[PDB]
């Protein structure tokens, strides 16, 4: 249902880092599985070649962190026209003062050490519940069943 | 038949993508993902040789009919020749702008026919290696060229949903007959074999124009598979699925009339050898080996 | 380009908005709308410089780039009362403990 | 409309209505005078929630380069913490 189509059809994207993140680009293939490809430094672009209806999504290529593309999840590439490249602006979201402050300390503190934190031991489990593709591609499936 | 397994060939280190038996019986060619082309025994099944040259993964191989010479096509948008006996590249074949995915020689031998995901069929010479016609087949990849019996036609097949056939000495179009994911001509000359995916092959007198036969009850959506007349003793059509089986018709009939178990991938390709009731089988990934089955008939 | 405030004075710190282009004077007035003391009343302060009323907010040094939503620029905050002039005195917020070993 | 938001160590924190309904936690402890008494959250944490409340409601919606938020290190543990009683 997440998945790329395979139109076969050629779109040339500009992959615009607009966060201070390394941003690792990541296409769903035509089963849904995530590919990762080469990273964009902050503050970098690259014109790239890709198809149209084919899907893509955007994080910290070091903690997976999530990120935004075009103000949304997921970009997918339509025909060019006009001769005009399509640009997927990667965004950072508005994370939740928590999300950021588990960031922060999951950067600071090796998991093998997450428990000599003094807190309750929920926050244990969400500072092991590392960010993944996977479970945000789950969540989001399930919003547009709702949606 | 009772084609049972008799031996399995487990050489290369990724996933197989075309057997082929010499035209004098004597060998099976092997190519694979992992770059490289392995040449074996057709009746002892017995490692012959490693082939290396290209630089990416490897789609088709085809014998000339001396059984002297190999084409290979392959992603890295080269077809390259090769002398059998030294393992050495005579040639390769630059011209296609993507990944070639199918080659053959013409009876002659002295021709190559090859399909590239650039959606083009081309034409070469052996002796020097210059491209001679580029045919504006396809919108969209070529999945199969094969030669006639006397060398005078061509089919192709793509992804488009067409097949076509080509007169080899100018490059017209004689005739237009989902993706069709394999295509070659019947031994006896008259028909073409051809498998589309929708979990379908179908038999055709090219000619005439219309279709004779319908095999299914195999798997085939998503890869294109190497399918093939055995007609040494019993005439069957023989075919890789997707459920990891070899499947055999009877042609005129159409019955399943067996599934060779064993692979536990894709089964991409058979060959049929060509004097004795001998099948070749290989697989992808999971399997990353050829098999080799022995019928009565 | 807007900035972002903090008001301080003693241990009350307000949290606004205003416009580079803003006077210190229409600063003096969003303090009036707040703590309910006329603009006579107050001295708005930057470091130790006593800010006049006529200068705007970029020109005593706050910008887009040093007041912003996730880090604003402090502003001094003293009073008069009639004969009686308060000297600018901010408390200073809490220390967080020591980082702790395994953050190092 | 402003709140107060007092600190567990006396200071208080006058932000906009708005800015502090951000914190569900906050919603709350103004329905059950217009202030609010951290009895735990001491004033670095609470003005660094602050500084939260107006980079959240300026940067939801806005199209433009989304900084990031900075947390030193010394005041992460505390601010998790707090942010998760506050839930923001």
């Amino acid at each position: 249902v997440l998945r790329s189509v395979n139109s076969r059809e050629p779109s040339q994207v500009i992959f615009c880092n607009r966060s201070p993140r390394v941003v690792l680009p990541v296409w769903l293939n035509f089963d849904g599985e995530p590919q990762p490809y080469p990273t964009l430094p902050p503050g970098t672009g690259r014109r790239i070649h890709s198809y149209r209806g084919h899907l893509w999504l955007f994080r910290d290529a070091g903690t997976h962190d999530g990120l935004l593309v075009n103000q949304t999840e997921l970009f997918v590439p339509s025909l060019n026209v006009d001769g005009q490249p399509i640009f997927a602006n990667i965004t950072l979201p508005v994370y939740t003062l928590k999300e950021r402050c588990l960031q922060v300390v999951r950067s600071l503190v090796k998991p093998e050490n997450y428990r000599r934190l003094d807190i309750v031991r929920s926050l244990y489990e969400d500072l092991e519940d590392h960010p993944n593709v996977q479970k945000d591609l789950e969540r989001l499936t399930q919003e547009r069943i709702a949606h | 038949p009772n084609y049972a397994l008799k031996f399995t060939l487990a050489g290369h280190t990724k996933a197989v993508s075309s057997v082929k038996f010499s035209p004098n019986g004597e060998w099976l060619a092997s190519s694979s993902a992992d770059k490289l082309i392995k040449i074996w025994g057709a009746y002892d099944g017995k490692f012959e040789k490693t082939i290396s040259g290209h630089k990416l993964g490897i789609s088709d191989v085809a014998w000339s009919s001396d059984s002297n010479l190999l084409v290979s096509a392959s992603d890295d948008k080269t077809l390259k020749i090769w002398d059998v006996s030294s393992g050495k590249c005579l040639k390769t074949l630059k011209g296609h702008s993507n990944y070639v995915f199918c080659c053959n020689f013409n009876p002659q031998s002295n021709l190559i026919v090859s399909g590239s995901f650039d959606e083009s069929v081309r034409i070469w010479d052996v002796k020097t290696g210059k491209c001679l016609k580029t045919l504006p087949a396809h919108s969209d990849p070529v999945s199969a060229v094969h030669f006639n019996r006397d060398g005078s036609l061509i089919v192709s097949s793509s992804y488009d949903g067409l097949c076509r056939i080509w007169d080899t000495a100018s490059g017209q179009c004689l005739k237009t007959l989902p993706p069709v994911s394999f295509v070659k001509f019947s031994p006896n000359g008259k028909y073409i074999l051809a498998a589309t995916l929708d979990n379908t092959l179908k038999l055709w007198d090219y000619s005439k124009g219309k279709c004779l036969k319908t095999y299914t009850g195999h798997k085939n959506e998503k890869y294109c598979i190497f399918a093939n007349f055995s007609v040494t003793g019993g005439k069957w059509i023989v075919s890789g699925s997707e459920d990891n089986l070899v499947y055999i018709w009877n042609l005129q009939t159409k019955e399943i009339v067996q599934k060779l178990q064993g692979h536990t991938d894709v089964v991409i390709s058979t060959a049929c050898h060509p004097t004795e009731n001998i099948i070749a089988s290989a697989a992808l990934e999971n399997d990353k080996t050829i098999k080799l089955w022995k019928s009565d008939c | 380009m807007d900035v972002f405030l903090m008001i301080r004075r003693h241990k009350t710190t307000i949290f606004t908005d205003a416009k580079e282009s803003s006077t210190v004077f229409e600063l003096k007035r969003i303090v009036e709308g707040i703590l309910k003391r006329p603009p006579d009343e107050q001295r708005l302060y930057k470091d130790d410089q006593l800010l006049d009323d006529g200068k705007t907010l970029g020109e005593c040094g706050f910008t887009s780039q040093t007041a912003r939503p996730q880090a604003p620029a402090t502003v001094g905050l003293a009073f008069r009362a009639d004969d009686t002039f308060e000297a600018l005195c901010i408390e200073p917020f809490s220390s967080p403990p020591e980082l702790p070993d395994v953050m190092k | 409309m402003y709140v107060k938001l007092i600190s567990s160590d006396g200071h208080e924190f006058i932000v906009k209505r708005e800015h502090a309904l951000t914190s569900g936690t906050i919603k709350a402890m103004l329905s059950g005078t217009n202030e609010v008494n951290f009895r735990e959250i001491p004033s670095h944490v609470l003005s660094k929630v602050c500084m939260y409340f107006t980079y959240k409601v300026r940067y939801t919606n806005s199209s433009t380069e989304i900084p990031e938020f900075p947390i030193a290190p010394e005041i992460a543990l505390e601010l998790l913490m707090a942010a998760n009683f506050l839930d923001c």
